[PDB]
């Protein structure tokens, strides 16, 4: 999916990637730490997945 | 009862939920530039189109 669609789900910021998640249906992949840090900061967020 | 399985049908919107039902049947142009896509993708939905 992600080599098909570069420069439409591929943002290039940790900021602008989960603001994406806030606008659509994005589903950003990115280390386990940082999320667990903004899940506990933003009660419209969830780690899914383990 | 009617009004529960009215609703649980969720009729085809994308080709994810076509990728599944085998029974309304797929199509293309025979060897044009649509039927030259799904041939080289690799994409989990495209290549189940695909078989
Ligand atoms: C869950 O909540 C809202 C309400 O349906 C949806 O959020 C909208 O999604 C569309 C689709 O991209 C956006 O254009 C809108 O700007 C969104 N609005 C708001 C207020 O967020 C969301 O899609 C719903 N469904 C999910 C997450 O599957
Ligand atoms: C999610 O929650 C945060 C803080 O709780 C809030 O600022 C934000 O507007 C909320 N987003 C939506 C789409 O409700």
């Amino acid at each position: 999916f992600m080599s098909s669609r570069r420069q439409s789900v591929l943002v290039k910021s940790n900021e602008e990637g989960i603001q994406r998640v806030l606008t659509s249906d994005y589903a950003f992949l990115m280390e386990s730490t940082t999320i667990e840090f903004v899940t506990q900061r933003n009660c419209n967020l969830t780690q899914i997945g383990g | 009862a009617f009004l529960t399985v009215e609703r649980m049908e969720s009729p085809i919107d994308s080709a994810d939920d076509l990728a599944k039902q085998t029974k309304i049947e797929y199509g293309a142009v025979e060897d044009g530039a649509t039927m030259t896509f799904f041939k080289k993708s690799k994409i989990s939905t495209y290549d189940k189109m695909w078989a």
